[PDB]
C-alpha cells in the first residue's frame, strides 16, 4: 500500500529552521520524483519544491528559491525538506507529495482533489 | 452453401458503403484541426471561449479562419487530475494553454507554470504543439505599473532579469511592463526550450482575454505548427 | 573492345544497385502506405518504382555494350529500348518534381493542402506523370527531326536519336524542370530559416532566462543531386547541338549521361532513406530477416 | 463535515473489509492450478488449435 | 477527532495487513514452480482492421466471439467483422473524445463514453435496421472510462468522477452508485456470473464491488501507481490488475491480497490493457512500449510477445471462447492474434 507519513513540524519561531521529514513505503522510492506542497489555512494547494529520482535536479517555487533545501535519500525511502528562515506565510500543512508515475519527470500531483500519493500532511506553524 | 455466400455478399456490400463514409469522414477530419484549450480556472479562457463562439464533461467551440475549420475543446466539468484525460489529446494541432500571467498573488503563476511543465514533458504530448495565451496582460500592466506587489519577492530571479534586445512590445509600454512581460515569457520558455527535441515547439502570445486577434494567433500558430512538422519531417528543421 | 566492356560492366553494376536499392525502397514505401496514410509516401513509391524501371531499361542496354553482333534491322529495337531509357528517366526525374511541388505546397499551404490533397490526387499525380513520361520518351519515334538519319547499324542514343531531340528535352524538360525546383526549395529554404530564427530567438531567451545550416544542407544536397543528376550531360548536348565539327559524343553517352542514372542510386537515398520512418521500416524488414 | 464524514465512512467500509471470510494463499494458489489445468486443452491459444478449427486461416 | 480517526484507520490497516501475513502461507509462485511452464508461443497477426481514423482507445470482443467493437476518437465506433474483417456498422458518435466501448452479451446494445461524461447506448438491431442512441446516461460528474454490459438493460459504468455506477438502460437512472474510490476509476471488470465486478482507481488500489448489494466487499492496494487494467480470472475467483508502475499483479478475492507480480527489469513503462485466456494461464498485457508482453499466469514469465503495433497499446481482449486475442493500439490499427 502507498504509504507517505510527514513527520516534524508545530510552532516555531519566525526566521528559524524547521527539517521536515517523509517516510516513504510500498514502493519504489528512487524510481518516483518527489515533491512538497502545502496548504495554507484558507488558501489552495501550493507546490513547493520538487527532487529528481536520481537528486541530480532540483527545484523551488521562487517565494522559496535560497530558503528551503529538498532533499532526499533512497537508501532509506525518506525525503526531507530543510527548512531555514521561516516566514509568517509559511504557515500551512505541507503534504508529502510523490508524482503519479515512475521514471517520468511528468507529475500532476498539485490538484486540489483528493490525491492518493500524497501523506497526511504535517502542520507547520510560523507565529511571534 | 448459397445463402453464406450471399450473406457474405450482403456484408461485402455494406463494409464498402462504410468505406465509403469513412472516406468522407477522413476527408473531413484531415481538414479539421483539433485544438485543446486548457489553463487555470480563474483565468480567461472561458472569456475567449465566449469571444469565439460569438454540464457535458467537454465542450466544443467551432470557429473558421480563412475557411479553415477549427475545433477548439474546453475542458470542463472535469477534476483537476488531469494526468489521465490529458492523455486523449496527444493529436490535437496545438494545446491552447491560457494563463493569467497577473495572476501571481495563492500564486496561481506557480501553479501554471507546473502545470506547463506536466504538458510539455509528459511522454504523450511530446508530439503536441502548446500556444501559450500569457492572458490578462492589461491586469499584469496595472498591477506592475502603479502596484507594490513586486513580482521578485515571487520570482527572485526577476531582480537579476533584464529584458532581451530583440523583445518588441507595444508602442507606449511603460519598461516594467515590457520587462514582467518578457521575464513570464522566458519563464515559460524555461521548460519549452530545455527539452531542445525539436519533436513540438512552444508558442508564447501576450493576450488579452478579449482581443479578437487571439483567433488570428491561433491561426498563424497552426500554420506555423504544421509547417514546422512538415520542415522535420523533409529534415529542413 | 575493352572500353566497350569496361562500360558494360560498369553499368551492369550500376544497374544491380540501382535495382537492388529501390525494390527495397519499393517495398519498404509499401509497406509504410499499408502501415500509414502518408500521402507524399505514394509520390516515394512512385520514384522508387521509376528507379527501379530505370535500372531495368539499363539493365536491357547491357545486352549491346559486351560483345555483340548488330544489323542495320536493330534500328527499331534499339530506338525503343532507348525511348524506354528516355521515358524512365523523365519518369524518374518528375516524380522528383512531384514531390518537390507537394513539399512546396505543404510548406506554403499548410490548410489548403491537407484540405486537397488525397488519395485520388496522388494516383491522378501520378497517372499523368507516367503519360507525359512516356510520351516525351516516345517523341522522336514520330516525330522526324528527332530521329537521326543514316544509321550505322550500330545501337546507342545518339545513333537514333539526334541531337536536337536532346535541346527540346532540355529547353521545354529539365531546365524548366531544375528553375521549377530550385524556386520551390529557394522558398522553402526562406521559411525554415524564418521558422529556425524564431526557434533560435525562443531558445536563446530561454536559455538565457534559464546550427542553422541544417535546412542550407539540405537544400544544397537536393539541389546538388537534382542539377548534377542531367544538368552536365544536357549543357554538354546543347554544346553539341552549337557545334559544327563536333564529337563529344563518345564522352557524353557514356561518363555524363552515367549521372542522370546514377542519380537513381542518389535519388532513393535522398527520398526515402533520408525519412526517419523509411528508415524505421527498413529496421523492421531486417529484424524481419533476421529473426527467419 | 466532508473533511471528518470522509474519515467516518472510511473506518465503516474498512470495519466491513476486515471482518471477511479471508482464505489461505495455498489453497486459492492451488484452485488456480486446477482451473489452469482443467481448462488447459480448452485455451485455443495455450494450446496450439489445428488450422483446419481456426476461423483465421 | 480527526486525528482519532488517523489512528483508528492507521491500526485497521495494520489488522488487515497483519490478517493478510497470516494467510500469505505459501506464495503462488513457489507452489507453481513444478508446472511445465508454457514454454515459447509466437502469435502472429492473423487481422490487421483498418479504417479508424484516429488513435484507437478502447475495445470489446463479443459474446459470439464474432463481431466486435472498437472505439476512436474521431468520432466514430466502428463494429469490425472478425473472420472477415468487413465493418458491420459504423457509428459516428455525437462526442469525439470517447474513452470506452462495450457490446452487450445479446450483441442488441452497444455503449460507449468518454470526455462528455455520457455513457451512450446505441441499438444495433432496431426495426429500420439503422444504428441510433438508444439512452444516454449523464449522470456521472467525470469523464466515462470504462463502461461493461451486465444484460441488455443493466450497464457498469466507471468515471472520472472516482465512482462507478450501475445504470438501467431503460429508464435511464443510476439504479446503484459506487463510492470509494480515492482517484480516477479507470477499468472496469465484470465477473463470470455477473455478481461482482472490480476497479482500479489511479490510487494503486482496486476494489471489489457487490453489484446487488452495492457496496464495497473488499480492496487490495499491491500495486504502486495508477491501475489502467482490471480483467477477472475466468474462473472469477482471482484478477489481474495493470498499472502505470509497470507490473502486473494477480489478487484473489478469497485470500484479499497479491498471489504474484508480472514484470521484469527491462519493461519501465506503463500498462494500458490486461486479459486472461479461456483458462486462465496466459495473462495478456498491453504495454506503454508499443508491445503487448504475453505472462505466464503460473511461471511469472513472458510465454510471449506481441510486437506488431506502432504505437502505444490502449485495449486487449480474449474471446469468451477463447479462440483470439485482439489488441488495439494508438495506430489507428487493430491486430487479431492467434
Ligand atoms: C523532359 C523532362 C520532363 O524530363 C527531364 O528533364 N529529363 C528526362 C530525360 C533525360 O534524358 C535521358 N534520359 C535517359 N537516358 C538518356 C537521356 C538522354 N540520353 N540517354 C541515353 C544515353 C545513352 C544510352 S546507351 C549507353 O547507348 O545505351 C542510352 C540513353 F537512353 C533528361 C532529363
Amino acid at each position: 500500500q502507498v504509504q507517505l507519513q510527514e513527520s516534524g513540524g508545530g510552532l516555531v519561531q519566525p526566521g528559524g529552521s524547521l527539517r521536515l521529514s517523509c517516510a516513504a513505503s510500498g514502493f519504489t522510492f528512487s524510481n518516483y520524483k518527489m515533491n512538497w506542497v502545502r496548504q495554507a489555512p484558507g488558501k489552495g494547494l501550493e507546490w513547493v519544491s520538487d527532487i529528481s529520482q536520481s537528486g541530480a535536479s532540483i527545484s523551488y517555487t521562487g517565494s522559496v528559491k535560497g530558503r528551503f533545501t529538498i532533499s532526499r535519500d533512497n537508501a532509506k525511502n525518506t525525503l526531507y525538506l530543510q527548512m531555514n528562515s521561516l516566514k509568517p506565510e509559511d504557515t500551512a500543512v505541507y503534504y508529502c507529495a510523490r508524482c503519479p508515475a515512475p521514471f517520468t519527470r511528468d507529475c500532476f500531483d498539485v490538484t486540489s482533489t483528493t490525491y492518493a500519493y500524497r501523506g497526511q500532511g504535517t502542520q507547520v506553524t510560523v507565529s511571534s | 452453401t448459397e445463402d453464406q455466400r450471399n450473406e457474405e455478399k450482403a456484408q461485402r456490400e455494406a463494409n464498402k458503403k462504410i468505406e465509403k463514409q469513412l472516406q468522407k469522414d477522413k476527408q473531413v477530419y484531415r481538414a479539421t484541426h483539433r485544438l485543446l484549450l486548457l489553463g487555470a480556472g480563474e483565468s480567461g479562457k472561458n472569456t475567449i471561449v465566449k469571444q469565439m463562439r460569438i454540464t457535458s464533461g467537454i465542450f466544443e467551440t467551432k470557429f473558421q479562419v480563412d475557411k479553415v475549420n477549427f475545433h477548439m475543446f474546453d475542458v470542463g466539468a472535469q477534476r483537476d487530475e488531469r494526468r489521465k484525460w490529458i492523455q486523449c489529446f496527444n493529436d490535437v494541432t496545438a494545446i491552447i494553454f491560457v494563463v493569467a500571467s497577473s495572476s501571481y498573488n495563492t500564486n496561481r503563476l506557480q501553479a501554471a507554470l507546473k502545470l506547463f511543465d506536466s504538458i510539455w514533458n509528459n511522454k504523450w504530448l511530446r508530439d503536441t504543439s502548446v500556444i501559450l495565451f500569457l492572458n490578462k496582460q492589461d491586469l499584469l500592466a496595472e498591477k506592475v505599473l502603479a502596484g507594490k506587489s513586486k513580482i521578485e519577492d515571487y520570482f527572485p530571479e526577476f531582480a537579476r532579469y533584464t529584458t532581451p534586445e530583440d523583445a518588441t512590445p507595444e508602442p507606449g509600454e511603460d519598461p516594467r511592463v515590457t520587462r514582467a512581460k518578457y521575464f513570464i515569457r522566458d519563464e515559460f520558455l524555461r521548460i519549452s526550450t530545455a527539452s531542445g527535441d525539436g519533436r513540438h515547439y512552444c508558442y508564447p502570445h501576450f493576450t488579452c482575454s478579449v482581443d479578437t486577434e487571439n483567433i488570428r494567433r491561433v491561426f498563424n500558430d497552426c500554420r506555423d505548427i504544421i509547417q514546422r512538422m512538415h520542415l522535420r519531417q523533409y529534415e529542413l528543421l | 573492345m575493352e572500353s566497350s566492356f569496361s562500360f558494360g560492366v560498369i553499368l551492369a553494376v550500376l544497374a544491380s544497385l540501382i535495382i537492388a536499392t529501390n525494390t527495397l525502397v519499393a517495398v519498404a514505401v509499401l509497406l509504410l502506405i499499408h502501415k500509414n496514410d502518408g500521402v507524399s509516401l505514394c509520390f516515394t513509391l512512385n520514384l522508387a518504382v521509376a528507379d527501379t524501371l530505370i535500372g531495368v531499361a539499363i539493365s536491357g542496354l547491357l545486352t549491346d555494350q559486351l560483345s555483340s553482333p548488330s544489323r542495320p534491322t536493330q534500328k527499331t529495337l534499339c530506338s525503343l529500348r532507348m525511348a524506354f531509357v528516355t521515358s524512365s528517366a523523365a519518369a524518374s526525374v518528375l516524380t522528383v518534381m512531384l514531390i518537390t511541388f507537394d513539399r512546396y505546397l505543404a510548406i506554403k499551404q499548410p490548410f489548403r493542402y491537407l484540405k486537397i490533397m488525397s488519395g485520388f490526387v496522388a494516383g491522378a499525380c501520378i497517372a499523368g506523370l507516367w503519360l507525359v513520361s512516356y510520351l516525351i520518351g516516345f517523341l522522336p519515334l514520330g516525330i522526324p527531326m528527332f530521329q537521326q538519319t543514316a544509321y550505322k547499324g550500330q545501337c546507342s542514343f545518339f545513333a537514333v536519336f539526334h541531337p536536337h531531340f536532346v535541346l527540346t528535352l532540355s529547353c521545354v524538360g529539365f531546365f524548366p524542370a531544375m528553375l521549377l525546383f530550385v524556386f520551390f526549395y529557394c522558398d522553402m529554404l526562406k521559411i525554415a530559416s524564418m521558422h529556425s530564427q524564431q526557434i533560435r530567438k525562443m531558445e536563446h531567451a530561454g536559455a538565457m532566462a534559464g546550427s542553422d545550416f541544417k535546412a542550407l544542407r539540405t537544400v544544397s544536397v537536393l539541389i546538388g543531386s537534382f542539377a548534377l543528376s542531367w544538368t552536365p550531360f544536357l549543357i554538354t548536348g546543347i554544346v553539341q547541338v552549337a557545334c559544327q565539327e563536333c564529337h563529344l559524343y563518345l564522352v557524353l553517352e557514356r561518363y555524363l549521361w552515367l549521372l542522370g542514372v546514377g542519380n537513381s542510386l542518389l535519388n532513393p537515398l535522398i527520398y526515402a532513406y533520408w525519412q526517419k520512418e523509411v528508415r524505421l521500416q527498413l529496421y523492421h524488414m531486417a529484424l524481419g530477416v533476421k529473426k527467419v | 463535515t466532508a473533511s471528518i464524514a470522509q474519515a467516518r465512512k472510511l473506518v465503516e467500509q474498512l470495519k466491513m473489509e476486515a471482518n471477511i471470510d479471508r482464505i489461505k494463499v495455498s489453497k486459492a494458489a492451488a484452485d488456480l492450478m486446477a482451473y489452469c489445468e482443467a481448462h488447459a486443452k480448452e485455451d485455443p491459444l495455450l494450446t496450439p488449435v489445428p488450422a483446419s478449427e481456426n476461423p483465421f486461416r | 477527532e480527526l486525528d482519532q480517526l488517523r489512528q483508528e484507520a492507521e491500526q485497521l490497516k495494520n489488522q488487515i495487513r497483519d490478517a493478510r501475513k497470516a494467510c500469505a502461507d505459501a506464495t503462488l509462485s513457489q507452489i507453481t514452480n513444478n508446472i511445465d511452464p508454457v514454454g515459447r508461443i509466437q502469435m502472429r497477426t492473423r487481422r490487421t482492421l483498418r479504417g479508424h481514423l484516429a488513435k484507437i482507445y478502447a475495445m470489446h470482443w463479443g459474446t459470439d466471439s464474432r463481431l466486435l467493437v472498437s472505439a476512436s476518437q474521431d468520432g466514430k465506433l466502428i463494429i469490425w467483422d472478425s473472420y472477415t474483417t468487413n465493418k458491420v456498422h459504423a457509428i459516428p458518435l455525437r462526442s469525439s473524445w470517447v474513452m470506452t466501448c462495450a457490446y452487450a452479451p445479446s450483441g442488441n446494445y452497444v455503449a460507449c463514453g468518454g470526455l462528455d461524461n455520457i455513457c451512450s447506448i446505441y441499438n444495433l438491431k432496431t426495426r429500420e435496421g439503422n444504428v441510433r442512441v438508444s439512452r444516454e446516461l449523464a449522470g456521472h460528474t467525470g469523464y466515462l472510462s470504462c463502461c461493461r454490459f451486465l444484460d441488455d438493460n443493466q450497464i457498469v459504468t466507471s468515471s472520472g468522477d472516482t465512482t462507478c455506477a450501475l445504470w438501467d438502460i431503460e429508464t435511464g437512472q443510476q439504479t446503484t452508485t459506487f463510492t470509494g474510490h480515492t482517484g480516477d476509476v479507470m477499468s472496469l471488470s465484470l465477473a463470470p456470473d455477473t455478481r461482482l465486478f472490480v476497479s482500479g482507481a489511479c490510487d494503486a488500489s482496486a476494489k471489489l464491488w457487490d453489484v446487488r448489494e452495492g457496496m464495497c466487499r473488499q480492496t487490495f492496494t499491491g500495486h504502486e501507481s495508477d491501475i489502467n487494467a482490471i480483467c477477472f480470472f475466468p474462473n472469477g475467483n482471482a484478477f489481474a490488475t495493470g498499472s502505470d508502475d509497470a507490473t502486473c499483479r494477480l489478487f484473489d478475492l478469497r485470500a484479499d491480497q497479491e498471489l504474484m507480480t508480472y514484470s521484469h527489469d527491462n519493461i519501465i513503462c506503463g500498462i494500458t490493457s490486461v486479459s486472461f485466456s479461456k483458462s486462465g494461464r496466459l495473462l495478456l498485457a498491453g504495454y506503454d512500449d508499443f508491445n503487448c508482453n504475453v505472462w505466464d499466469a503460473l511461471k511469472a514469465d513472458r510465454a510471449g510477445v506481441l510486437a506488431g503495433h506502432d504505437n502505444r497499446v490502449s485495449c486487449l481482449g480474449v474471446t469468451d471462447d477463447g479462440m483470439a486475442v485482439a489488441t488495439g493500439s494508438w495506430d489507428s490499427f487493430l491486430k487479431i492474434w492467434n
